[PDB]
């Protein structure tokens, strides 16, 4: 399980517990799905290489 | 008739909220019996059109 | 203790911990106090026998 | 310099000293307010401030309330209890959560 | 069909049909006044205890910040929250809870925060989580009282001011199947018990939630200054310290009062008959 | 009679600890006998007695059932 | 898994402390963080097994907290209950309870409503060495526990910096300017 916290522009805060298998990475352009088990959205040091898009089935 | 309050008219405490939530989820699960799951329902809805002139 | 003269149950209304400023604690919640065990009002926790 | 104690609730921790303070302040106030009556009477813990028939005087008790308020820095609710003896004063003082 | 019935046509035995002997009357009066009588109900609260278990801690496995964070994410959907908290973690947060209770709580539809909070409440108040909510009693809770009797308490199903909306049923079901033409069948009136103020007890059934909702409706639209921006280590107030202030005269007076032979010494007359009294005037 | 007062305090502290340990709870009042001067019966001002200054304070658990042993012994 | 393990050697972690600091540094009653390690896993799992994790120090809720001399971090987030300090006359040597939660009906003082709300904010019982007029904090955020240290100005500025607070203040300003515009155009 992964807990995700977001916040709206009016200060409302939303919390959602989502199973790990729901996450599917998108490509850099976010046009197409990104291949799981082989995808580099983290640089060598370990930080985000770009704004990563992830799709959740539910 | 079934009361919508499930016997808990007021959530004066959060334990009342928990009891109502548990009973409400069980009640809704029992109601949604004989109604297919999301995947099967979407499969039936998307593949509804079965009228094509030419097949392979 | 709520008394009944040989009847299995009685309607009981609870208004919580009554105070001097307001004569009632919470809203008048009714229930059917039955015979056999202790029973309590979940709104205020008052145990009825 | 004598540093005041850090631990709070010292009034409740010394019942004897609290009773001594109550006796002292009540005695001073009663001798000032009604010298013709209380200047010869020793005031101890069992001393009451009522008539021989149990009838209480409101003026004397309100004077005692003022004395206790000034001595301990408290606000005695005059409408809830009337101090007619040293025992009642002790109960009121030890019941308050901010005496000092 | 059954025939007519008149219960007054049949004898009943509530009074013995023989009269007591005179000697037996005298001996019985003597005997009953030679021993204590049975006690009569006393409604004083001797040593009240918290009805909702121990009060939440400032710091520990489970504190009040957890309760607040629970409040700010309340929702009642049509589907389960299939994200299950670890039963080991639930057991760790609430040390006394057993494995079966933690697993069953994880098998309910609560979000993990609510799962841990519900585990805390259920363990502290002795709630039975396997009790299915119906229109007779919404909950069951086994608690041992001050005499160690291990009684059970059944949280009933209630109605808001309206007996007409009350489900007067005797089945473990939610439906309203029974319809009574005569609500008070035996003419016994319902009761709204009034509580004597002198015999009240301090509120301990989740007393810390009475204003909760109100406050949480005011803090949802409130922006709080981060601790990075809140000034700290500001100069102390000149006249205030962590130790409550006592004048040196008061400290000296208490030191003098420590002595056993203390007397006011400021009286005009020797009212305490002290051998070492010097008139101050 | 200061001994009367101190013995009453000690007895009621022991009774509170014993009853709290029996019931797996905490005391509700910390007032030995209920009288209406504080109005704590129907107001929100408790008579709870828990005073300490930090997490290392030895007197943190005084007044709570955690202060007593399973034999209802006053210390630890 | 394998792809992650290939690059896991070079990955570097970052601290989880952000915009919150350490509670034990700015607040008593909070023991310093302790790393608890689990025991060996149980050979058999029984339905009636309670936890075997090492116990954790349990600090009860204090009835009230002392005056922390200029070093006061609220135990929980309080209700602001006003951005202006009260100017209250405090008597010398009299014990005052200051409302930390902010929901008290009795002005700056505690009353009893902190026991009726889910918060760790306990009243600050303090005593002044000299009677006089003091600026009692009413925003409940001041580092001086019962006194004002002009933190409410920072709170107001932060509220104005937020998007919703900016919109609210500009909406009120435009409402007042609409009133002023009507008063200015009243003779057209
Ligand atoms: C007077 C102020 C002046 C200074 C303004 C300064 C900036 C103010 C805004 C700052 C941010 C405040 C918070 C905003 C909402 C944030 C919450 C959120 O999630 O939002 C997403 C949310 C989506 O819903 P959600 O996320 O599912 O749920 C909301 C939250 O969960 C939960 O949220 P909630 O439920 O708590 O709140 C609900 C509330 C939330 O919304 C608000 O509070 C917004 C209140 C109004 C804001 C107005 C200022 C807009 C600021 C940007 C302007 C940029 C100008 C510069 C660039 C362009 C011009 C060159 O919903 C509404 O108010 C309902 C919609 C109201 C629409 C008003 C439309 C006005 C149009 C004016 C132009 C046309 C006039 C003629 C026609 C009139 C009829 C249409 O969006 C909204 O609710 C708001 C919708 C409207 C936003 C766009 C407004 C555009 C205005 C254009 C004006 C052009 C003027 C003419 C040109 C001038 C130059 C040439
Ligand atoms: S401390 Fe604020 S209401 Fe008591
Ligand atoms: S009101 Fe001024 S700092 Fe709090
Ligand atoms: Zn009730």
């Amino acid at each position: 399980v992964a807990k995700i916290e977001t916040q709206s522009l009016a200060g409302d805060r939303f919390t959602s517990w989502v199973e790990t298998y729901q996450f599917h990475p998108l490509t850099q352009d976010q046009k197409n799905f990104d291949n799981q088990d082989n995808a580099e959205f983290l640089e060598d040091e370990g930080q985000l290489k770009y704004e990563l898009g992830v799709q959740l089935d539910n | 008739s079934t009361s919508t309050t499930l016997g808990l008219p007021r959530w004066y405490k959060r334990i009342s909220y928990y009891i109502f939530k548990i009973r409400y989820l069980q009640h809704t699960k029992s109601k949604m019996n004989g109604i297919p799951g999301s995947t099967v329902r979407l499969m039936l809805i998307n593949r509804h059109f079965v009228e094509y002139e030419v097949y392979e | 203790v709520v008394f009944t003269s040989e009847t299995p149950f009685r309607y009981v209304g609870c208004t919580g911990q009554m105070n001097e400023d307001d004569y009632e604690g919470h809203e008048l919640l009714f229930f059917l106090l039955r015979e056999g065990s202790l029973q309590r009002c979940m709104g205020c926790g008052q145990v009825f026998k | 310099y004598n540093f005041p104690e850090y631990r709070t609730g010292g009034v409740q921790a010394n019942p004897g000293i609290t009773a001594k303070r109550i006796i002292k302040c009540i005695g001073e106030r009663l001798r000032k307010y009604d010298p013709a009556r209380w200047e010869n009477v020793p005031i101890t813990f069992k001393t009451h401030f009522r008539d021989e028939n149990g009838y209480s005087d409101v003026a004397t008790s309100i004077q005692i309330h003022d004395a206790l308020e000034r001595e301990f820095g408290i606000d005695i609710k005059d409408r809830l209890a009337l101090v007619t003896d040293v025992e009642t004063a002790f109960y009121i003082v030890m019941s308050h959560h901010d005496p000092l | 069909r059954a025939g007519p019935y008149n219960p007054n046509r049949y004898k009943d035995y509530y009074i013995p049909r023989t009269l007591p002997k005179n000697e037996e009357i005298v001996e019985f009066v003597q005997s009953q006044h030679s021993v204590p009588a049975s006690p009569i109900r006393n409604q004083r609260h001797i040593n009240p205890v918290r009805e909702s278990g121990p009060l939440p801690s400032y710091d520990g496995t489970y504190t009040m910040e957890d309760i607040r964070a629970v409040f700010y994410n309340t929702t009642v959907g049509r589907d389960y929250c299939y994200c299950q908290m670890d039963p080991e973690e639930i057991m760790r947060r609430v040390p006394g809870i057993t494995r079966k209770e933690a697993e069953f709580i994880t098998k309910l539809g609560l979000s993990p925060q609510e799962q841990v909070d519900f585990a805390y409440i259920a363990y502290n108040i002795g709630l039975d989580i396997f009790y299915f909510t119906n229109q007779m009693f919404v909950a069951r809770q086994v608690v041992t009282n001050s005499k160690g009797e291990k009684v059970e308490v059944l949280w009933n199903a209630q109605c808001y001011e309206d007996i007409a909306q009350l489900n007067v049923g005797f089945a473990p079901v939610l439906e309203s199947v029974d319809y009574h033409w005569e609500i008070f069948l035996w003419a016994d009136p319902p009761i709204k018990p009034n509580n004597d103020f002198d015999l009240n007890v301090p509120c301990t059934w989740f007393e810390y939630e009475q204003e909760w909702w109100m406050e949480s409706c005011i803090q949802e639209d409130q922006f709080n200054l981060p601790e990075d921006e809140r000034p700290y280590n500001t100069p102390r107030n000149p006249h205030c310290r962590k130790e409550l202030w006592r004048s040196q005269d008061a400290l000296q007076e208490e030191e003098l009062m420590v002595n056993e032979n203390w007397y006011p010494k400021n009286t005009q007359y020797n009212i305490y008959n002290q051998p070492d009294f010097i008139k101050p005037k | 009679d200061i001994n009367k007062y101190m013995e009453s305090q000690l007895v009621n502290d022991t009774l509170r600890a014993f009853v709290s340990k029996v019931g797996k709870t905490e005391p509700a009042t910390w007032k030995n006998y209920s009288t209406i001067y504080h109005k704590d019966n129907y107001e929100a001002e408790r008579v709870r007695h828990v005073a300490f200054v930090d997490h290392k304070d030895p007197h943190m658990y005084h007044g709570l059932p955690q202060d007593y042993d399973d034999n209802i012994k006053p210390k630890h | 898994m394998s792809a992650i393990l290939k690059r896991a050697a070079k990955y570097k972690r970052v601290s989880s402390i952000l915009c919150e600091g350490e509670a034990h540094l700015r607040d008593p009653f909070t023991p310093p963080p302790v790393i608890l390690k689990p025991p060996a896993p149980r050979k058999d799992k029984k339905p009636d097994d309670i936890t075997d994790f090492p116990a954790q120090k349990l600090i009860p809720l204090p009835e009230s907290i002392p005056y922390q001399e200029g070093k006061y971090r609220p135990a929980s987030i309080p209700m602001v209950a006003g951005f202006f300090p009260y100017n209250c006359y405090l008597q010398q040597g009299k014990v005052y309870s200051w409302c930390s939660c902010g929901i008290s009906q009795s002005g700056p003082w505690c009353d009893g409503l902190c026991n009726s709300v889910v918060t760790r904010c306990r009243p600050v019982v303090f005593n002044v060495s000299q009677s006089g007029y003091y600026k009692i904090c009413n925003c409940k955020f001041s580092a001086n526990a019962p006194f004002c240290n002009n933190t409410h100005r920072k709170m107001v500025r932060y509220h104005h910096q937020t998007h919703r607070g900016f919109y609210e203040i500009w909406g009120a300003a435009l409402f007042v300017l609409g009133w002023v515009y009507m008063g200015f155009n009243y003779y057209t």
